[PDB]
């Protein structure tokens, strides 16, 4: 989601100059895989804790946010790419809002569809007659020569078959099937072969400039195109009732676009010291000290990030595990069981060592508001998120005998049930043990391990 | 790479780098909360955001630029957030519009479709030059109206003027050119100098106010650009507004290049 | 300040304009009227004409917009020209006297069937100076009244 | 309780913001019907002292009352039900997909005569209902006016309203400065004036007329008290070139609401009786004396002749008239205003230092800098 890549068409941006860009298809497929590989035992039913592939939903939701910002655009340099058909419906199912799905789909069929297939993107010029077949890159002025003459791949009409059969909107499956069967070329003993691309004849280029998507196109490029052939055969198998949506998608990615209700956030407001607990008690709030939370142990998000660096570490393969990355609200909203000990990690927005934004109590209230709202909008687990919020001396007043007015108001809002667009069910951390996403960190069981067993002992 | 780029752009100015990353975070959850605060602003210039921050914290609680930065780097993070919200949404705590054009041409804010409207006008011309820096229609055929590279080219032509306010005056002149081109059937077929359009608008403003009784003291030129400070403080619309004088000079300039003109559809 | 009467006069005028009881006067309808009164402009002209009055209205005039026009927005010169024009519209003869028959000529044109004596009466009611003729001076005096 | 709130509605997205109140869209689970919820922070982030915390509740408890007293009426929102907590006060009402009239007046700088007529036809008919029930608003600003997808007016924020006891006249100053009637300030600057009654709403409505049809408040200037002397004295002008292209029936009705003396103000019932809001009912006999018939046929002729004459008069846009005076003629002036609000439509906000008149300069700089 934060890395730029050459993308599905191995060319980066529209200029085709080796400039990698954040194309939406890569991020969406990344989200689809990450949502696919979560808590998935990778020997299958004959498996155990050692084969669970662990995916942090923080990166998944960042991917979703970046697609939401991107869609219907595929990249900053491209207003829309047909490769978003690999993201909106299938295989990815990486977009949860159906409105964006249809908006992208009509943008595509309006701007990129022709009568021989869908162009990859505007000003593509991958195999147009107005391109030198030797120079791998494109000059900037050369891009304008590809307008209205881009090559149309029938590959993506098979994609429109796939999304049509997955959705169950038969018209589409009929109209686009008759669209695709008229561009298939027969081969061998008469078998349909789908050309990779239909190219403009060099003499009809001007006519298509004046009237786009009107000329007869010739089959050019790789034939048969086994990506397009595979998608066409999959669609034809389903379309005639030999395959089912469940068979192709056991994980049920086809239910990403269905509505999902918001969740009730559990919050365990904690007190660093007994005197902090007494000050908050005088204000009519019921909180438990971080010492009374024992045997449940509370740690900052940096400790969770260090712990999560020990996944997939295999010395002979010379893999050091996950790189040190910040844990968002979701990673810190789940109760982790490590070495049979329940562990609740505080959200990173209260960390004052990394930055001073957590030294400002109004900023504390503001980013708690933002995190709670976003996590309510983006929780996709089993159970209920649980944020442990410890009250420190920095969250008191300058006098030291009173909690800050902003934090007092915020805590009262969470106790009453509403704060910042979120429904908060406050309570003790012990009560939320059975009503949360209890993820067992199986990778640690026989650096950070020494720190952990020091805390446990 | 991001941290190294920020530090290198700081050029040893640690304070501007740390304020830069903090303002990046603020811009980030402002995107996540209120995307509409950035519809007019396509390039997010955190350094110029800090500079405008200091300028606005100087205009209120009147003090020097050094004292402005000293105060700026002193407030609480929530104060950074609310002040940035003020500068972005347009909330207000030389003159009113002179502080509304110094805050509009320094962040390089242009109305929605400005980069999409320059494209249409350039097809009726040969180029758009600001301070002798042309933006020809070859760019329009090169890059689409909605292309980000087109916005980059237009702002590169529009950022050739160092000061903020006369840049927004140039933007207003460009847009009155757009509207007059919509009215005008014919095309100029040549280069139009937006800077000289604003200069002729300033001359017309001077003449009209001098006839109506304005003294030389009020009719005072800006030291660098040469546009009168009152014209900077003048309201955009109105009988004597900036966008009426720019609509007055976007016609007398087209006079020499276009000997005969036909205006239709009102 | 337009009296219940005046508003009512504007309303019946709006009625004379629309044959259909549409509640609106179309570019075509105005036209039927102008041609009824003999000065028949182009269909385009009409479109512009209905546009000058409304600006949205899709080529149809409304009573709030028609009163809006019939209220004396007119400048003395502007009205004068108009007052004069109607008067001419009144006299095909252009003799300069308003024939009883002529009033009939106009009504017949506007498709309203009204009694012959009544017509004489209409002039007579309003006629002192021109026995049988409304002089222009009478017309102007009358309009203001 | 908050459970009662979420048992019936689910807030999806943030619609608008306020000083301490937040407007949020919701879905009514039993009905799946769009509804707006205003979410007032009672504690206000801790800035509110216990007095303001109490006062905001009493203001809110009162606020339910007026919105309870008026219901089923076409052009004011229906408070479907109200939920109160120790820290918030939720109020669920109708969803208006479009924003306030201020946002609309920003998009279209000068609002056309036909459009404003039904806009205020509702507003005056709104005003009749309030006055017949004897409830004054004191807050009739266009930001207080909400519009739906059919442009229908939904008067909102009766936050400053209070029910007059029969024959009682208030003294508290409630309202942002521009839209305050002359005796509002006079009662603020004197004790002899025993108060202002329900005629207050008439002045505020007449102010919308000048704002909607011209894009500026009737009286506006950047310092605070100077606006006030323009209000109590009552110095307004249908200035040129702006205000000359509208029909004369507009001007008189504007003055009627804008008379400085309250008793001579144009109350809501007779306000709808002014010639502007007269409607063409098809089925009217409309009998007339023979002089009355003769006028109609003459007026019918005079109207056709008029329309041809008025149109012939409109001057096509030429190069020279643009050079001499753009603002003088309508098509170019409305354009300059339109592209005025596209560039600096973000500068116009609620208050005094952000009004729309800041975007108009109708006077020479010398007369502006005279004092
Ligand atoms: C109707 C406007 C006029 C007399 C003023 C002169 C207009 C122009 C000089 C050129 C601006 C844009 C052109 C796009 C093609």
């Amino acid at each position: 989601y934060k890395t730029a890549d050459f993308g599905i068409w191995e060319r980066g941006d529209k200029t085709n100059q080796g400039i990698s860009e954040l194309n939406a298809s890569s991020v969406g497929m990344a989200k689809a895989a990450l949502e696919a590989l979560d808590e998935l035992d990778l020997f299958g039913v004959k498996g155990g804790p050692q084969s669970v592939i662990h995916v942090l939903a923080d990166e998944v939701q960042h991917c979703q946010s970046i697609l939401n910002s991107l869609l219907p655009r595929a990249s900053t340099s491209k207003e829309v790419d047909a490769s978003l058909l690999s993201v909106v419906s299938f295989p990815a199912f990486a977009v949860e809002d159906s409105q964006l799905v249809e908006l992208t789909k009509q943008e595509i069929i309006t701007k990129l569809q022709g009568r021989y297939g869908c162009c990859r993107f505007l000003r593509d010029g991958y195999k147009t007659p107005k391109e030198d077949p030797n120079r791998l890159y494109y000059e900037p002025a050369e891009l304008k020569l590809f307008e209205n003459i881009e090559c149309e791949w029938p590959l993506f009409w098979t994609y429109f078959i796939l999304d049509g059969v997955f959705s169950g909107n038969a018209e589409q499956v009929q109209e686009y099937k008759e669209a695709l069967e008229a561009v298939l070329i027969k081969g061998k003993n008469g078998v349909p072969l789908l050309p990779e691309l239909y190219s403009v004849p060099p003499d009809r280029v001007d006519e298509e400039y004046q009237n786009p998507h009107t000329v007869d196109r010739v089959p050019m490029g790789k034939l048969p195109h086994m990506w397009g052939q595979s998608l066409y055969i999959l669609g034809s198998l389903m379309a005639e009732g030999f395959l089912a949506p469940g068979e192709i998608d056991p994980l049920n990615r086809r239910f990403s676009t269905v509505p999902k209700p918001d969740v009730v956030v559990q919050v365990s407001i904690l007190a660093e010291t007994e005197e902090i607990k007494t000050i908050l008690k005088d204000k009519g709030i019921y909180v438990e000290t971080i010492a009374e939370v024992y045997p449940i142990r509370v740690q900052p998000a940096r400790i969770l990030s260090h712990i999560y660096s020990s996944l997939g570490c295999n010395n002979r393969m010379k893999l050091s595990g996950r790189p040190y990355r910040h844990m968002g609200v979701l990673g810190t909203s789940k109760l982790y069981d490590i070495r049979k000990t329940i562990f609740t990690f505080t959200p990173q927005f209260i960390d004052q060592q990394q930055f001073y934004l957590a030294l400002d109590n109004k900023m504390i209230v503001e980013m708690l508001r933002t995190d709670l709202s976003y996590l309510c909008s983006r929780w996709r687990m089993t159970g209920q998120p649980t944020i442990t919020f410890p009250i420190s001396h920095s969250m008191l007043d300058e006098d030291g005998t009173s909690l800050n007015s902003s934090i007092l108001a915020a805590l009262r809002k969470m106790q009453d049930g509403y704060f910042g667009g979120a429904r908060v069910q406050t309570g003790k951390l012990s009560e939320f043990l059975t009503t949360s996403c209890c993820t067992h960190l199986s990778f640690m069981d026989p650096e950070v391990a020494r720190y952990l067993d020091h805390l446990l002992a | 790479a991001l941290t190294q780029l920020i530090d290198e752009a700081s050029e040893g100015d640690m304070s501007i780098s740390i304020l830069t990353q903090e303002i990046m975070v603020y811009l980030a959850m402002y995107m996540r909360t209120q995307p509409g605060l950035f519809a007019e602003m396509f390039r997010l210039r955190i350094g110029l955001i800090i500079q405008v921050m200091a300028t606005e914290l100087a205009h209120s609680l009147r003090c020097s630029a050094e004292e402005a930065t000293e105060g700026l780097m002193n407030l609480s993070p929530s104060a950074m957030k609310n002040l940035l919200h003020h500068i972005l949404s347009g909330k207000e705590f030389q003159g009113q519009w002179q502080r509304r054009r110094r805050l509009d041409g320094a962040l390089n804010r242009v109305p929605v479709g400005f980069y999409q409207k320059v494209w249409k006008v350039l097809q009726k011309c040969h180029g758009l030059s600001v301070e002798g820096f042309v933006l020809p229609s070859s760019t329009t055929r090169e890059m689409t109206p909605g292309e980000i590279k087109f916005s980059v080219h237009v702002e590169s032509v529009l950022n050739r003027v160092p000061q903020p306010e006369y840049r927004q005056l140039l933007v207003e002149a460009i847009l009155v050119l757009t509207m007059l081109a919509d009215i005008e059937i014919h095309s100029i077929g040549s280069i139009i100098a937006v800077e000289k359009i604003v200069h002729i608008a300033n001359d017309l403003f001077l003449q009209e106010q001098k006839t109506l009784g304005a003294d030389d003291t009020m009719l005072a030129k800006d030291p660098a650009s040469g546009i009168c400070t009152l014209l900077y403080d003048s309201a955009p619309s109105g009988r004597f507004g900036t966008m009426t004088y720019l609509s007055k000079a976007a016609a007398t300039y087209v006079q020499e290049f276009l000997p005969h003109s036909i205006c239709a559809m009102q | 300040q337009l009296t219940e009467e005046q508003i009512a006069e504007f309303k019946e005028a709006f009625s004379l304009f629309d044959k259909d009881g549409d509640g609106t006067i179309t570019t075509k309808e105005l036209g039927t009227v102008m041609r009824s009164l003999g000065q028949n402009p182009t269909e385009a002209e009409l479109q512009d004409m209905i546009n000058e009055v409304d600006a949205d209205g899709n080529g149809t005039i409304d009573f709030p917009e028609f009163l809006t026009m019939m209220a004396r927005k007119m400048k003395d010169t502007d009205s004068e020209e108009e007052i004069r024009e109607a008067f001419r519209v009144f006299d095909k003869d252009g003799n300069g006297y308003i024939s009883a028959a002529e009033l009939r000529h106009v009504m017949t044109n506007l498709g309203e069937k009204l009694t012959d004596e009544e017509v004489d009466e209409m002039i007579r009611e309003a006629d002192i100076d021109g026995d049988g003729q409304v002089n222009y001076e009478e017309f102007v005096q009358m309009m203001t009244a | 309780s908050a459970q009662d709130f979420y048992e019936n509605y689910e807030p999806k997205e943030i619609l608008g913001r306020g000083v301490s109140s937040v407007v949020r869209r919701c879905i009514h689970k039993p009905t799946s019907q769009e509804y707006a919820v205003k979410v007032i922070d009672v504690t206000g982030g801790g800035s509110f002292s216990p007095e303001e915390v109490r006062e905001l509740r009493e203001a809110t408890l009162k606020e339910v009352d007026i919105l309870r007293k008026v219901s089923g009426h076409p052009n004011i929102i229906q408070l479907k039900d109200t939920y109160e907590t120790n820290t918030f006060f939720f109020l669920v009402f109708d969803l208006m997909k479009r924003g306030e009239l201020f946002d609309y007046l920003t998009e279209k700088v000068t609002l056309s005569e036909k459009e404003t007529r039904k806009i205020m036809r509702a507003l005056l008919e709104v005003i009749c209902t309030l006055h017949k029930l004897n409830i004054v608003h004191r807050d009739l600003k266009p930001e207080n006016i909400l519009l739906d997808d059919n442009m229908n007016i939904k008067l909102t924020d009766f936050g400053f309203s209070c029910q007059l006891e029969p024959g009682e006249r208030l003294r508290e100053v409630c309202g942002t400065p521009s839209y305050l009637a002359p005796e509002i300030i006079e009662c603020s600057m004197n004790e002899d004036h025993p108060g202002y009654g329900k005629e207050v709403d008439m002045w505020s409505t007449g102010v919308i007329m000048y704002t909607l049809l011209a894009g500026s408040p009737p009286f506006w200037h950047r310092k605070q008290m100077l606006m006030l002397r323009m209000i109590m004295s009552g110095n307004y002008q249908f200035g040129s070139p702006e205000w000359d292209d509208y029909s004369d029936t507009v001007k008189d009705l504007v003055s009627r609401f804008l008379v400085v003396q309250p008793q001579n103000r144009y109350t809501a019932e007779e306000a709808l009786a002014h010639p502007f809001f007269q409607q063409y009912l098809v089925e009217e006999v409309r009998h007339f004396s023979p002089r009355g018939k003769f006028k109609v046929i003459a007026l019918t002729v005079l109207a056709s002749v008029r329309i041809y004459y008025q149109y012939r008069r409109v001057k096509p846009v030429t190069r020279e008239i643009v050079i001499r005076d753009p603002y003088a003629l309508r098509p170019l002036r409305r354009l300059i205003d339109a592209y005025a609000f596209r560039i600096y439509g973000h500068w116009v906000k609620k208050g005094q230092q952000q009004n729309r008149a800041a975007l108009f300069e109708n006077t020479p700089k010398a007369v502006l800098l005279s004092l």
